[PDB]
């Protein structure tokens, strides 16, 4: 089986540069085209660049959105593919996939390498309780997790839980989580949201009170 | 494979 | 830019039923060499896309025979004969006849169930947030179907557009509903200047909005 593996992703400042690499294993020679396709968070597939085989004079092609900021190449003596990105924009933030195009179109993909183009620094979230009251048989509580970087917090409640995908708000992430308990259980039993942001070394345990 | 690129010259 | 237009963009399905997805190109995908380089991909959540069908109707090795492609010129259809849980995800059509290579927007295959109105609740800014000089007002709209929904924020009766952030869950594995969070972020200055805060949700289940509100001065 042909295996594809991308690498080189990470955090880069706007206007910055980044080289991504790709290796194809379990392949026969280098007589096939290679592509890069990207996918911005919650968006579709965007073809970015194509490099053809030696037989096709290693011809290169680019999406208009990246042309003359990106350059693609290949080192066949190592079955390596490269994508050099220059003058990165916040809009270049995406998962970047290396994809084969031999007999079958876009047949073999890597797991992708994540490129985040941002000016933000690693920031703890503010954790805010969302409690009713200014009832019914069920009561809904929540926690608002605002202004953090980089991505990925975990909210745990101490399952009728909803975890709302994080979104960008002024260059930082905001998410929320809701929980629904019988009205007989809160505020008689303690309900707590525990928010962990590993990158900033934080755990907030927020007791919800009326 | 992946084999030869199945697109025209 | 050969535009690849998929119809519908969201496709509710009952498991065991047939499904069809339309893909149309802005110009013919027939090459001079007689080939038509039109392809279909399935992308499951948190995964790379998998090739299903290439050159209109050729099934890729390992793809079940319940998937079939057809069409010609500018007009193409993927059919799934009896949808399985494994088949749920986003379908993309792809053209490679013309450079730049382009993709359709994606058709999300999702579980059909009965329409359900959201359970809605509103929350005032926390004392913690207010101490810091901000004031976010939050509305949860939980367990509704279908996913399409209009949330309107009103301050003292007038609509508000700025500072609103909306986030939707993916379809629930158990009850097949969706939920959404809407957050209006104000300054403490604006917050202390107004009194009535409302979130209004209109969903196809009713012609009347679900209205939830509070008065700052009562909190």
């Amino acid at each position: 089986e042909v295996q594809v593996v991308e690498s080189g992703g990470g955090l880069v400042q706007p206007k910055g540069s980044l080289k991504l690499s790709c290796v194809v294993s379990g392949s026969t020679l280098n007589n096939y085209a290679m592509n890069w396709v990207r996918q911005a968070p919650g968006k579709g597939l965007e073809w970015v660049a194509r490099i053809r085989s030696k037989s096709n004079n290693y011809a290169t092609y680019y999406a208009d959105s990246v042309k003359d900021r990106f350059t693609i190449s290949r080192d066949d003596s190592q079955s390596m593919i490269y994508l050099q990105m220059n003058n990165l924009k916040t809009e270049d933030t995406a998962m970047y996939y290396c994809v084969t195009y031999g007999n079958h179109p876009f047949a073999y993909w890597g797991q992708g390498t994540l490129v985040t183009v941002s000016a933000a620094k690693t920031t703890p979230p503010s954790v805010y309780p969302l409690a009713p009251g200014c009832t019914g048989s069920s009561v809904t509580l929540g926690c608002l997790v605002k202004g953090y970087f980089p991505e990925s917090v975990t909210v745990t409640w101490n399952s009728s839980v909803h975890t709302f995908p994080a979104l960008l708000q002024s260059g930082l992430y905001t998410m929320s989580s809701s929980v629904t308990v019988p009205s007989s259980t809160w505020p008689s039993q303690t309900v707590t949201c525990s928010v962990a942001h590993p990158a900033s070394s934080t755990t907030v345990d927020k007791k919800l009170e009326p | 494979l992946p084999g030869e690129e199945d697109l025209p010259g | 830019d050969v535009v690849m237009t998929q119809t519908p963009l969201s496709l509710p399905v009952s498991l065991g039923d047939q499904a069809s997805i339309s893909c149309r190109s802005s110009q013919s995908l027939v090459h001079s060499n007689g080939n038509t380089y039109l392809h279909w991909y399935l992308q499951k959540p948190g995964q790379s896309p998998n090739l299903l069908i290439y050159k209109v109707s050729n099934r890729f090795s390992g793809v079940p025979d319940r998937f079939s492609g057809s069409g010609s010129g500018t007009d193409f259809t993927l059919k799934i004969s009896r949808v399985e849980a494994e088949d749920l995800g986003v379908y993309f059509c792809s053209q490679s006849t013309h450079v730049p290579f382009t993709f359709g927007s994606g058709t999300k295959l999702e579980i059909k169930r009965a329409d359900a109105a959201p359970t809605v609740s509103i929350f005032p800014p926390s004392s913690e947030q207010l101490t810091s000089g901000g004031a976010s007002v939050v509305c949860f709209l939980n367990n509704f179907y279908p996913k399409d929904i209009n949330v309107k924020w009103k301050i003292d009766g007038s609509e508000r557009q700025n500072g609103v952030l909306n986030s939707w869950t993916d379809q629930d594995s158990k009850d097949s509903t969706y939920s959404m969070s809407s957050t209006l972020t104000l300054t403490k200055d604006e917050y202390e200047r107004h009194n009535s805060y409302t979130c209004e949700a209109t969903h196809k289940t009713s012609t009347s909005p679900i209205v939830k509100s509070f008065n700052r001065n009562e909190c």
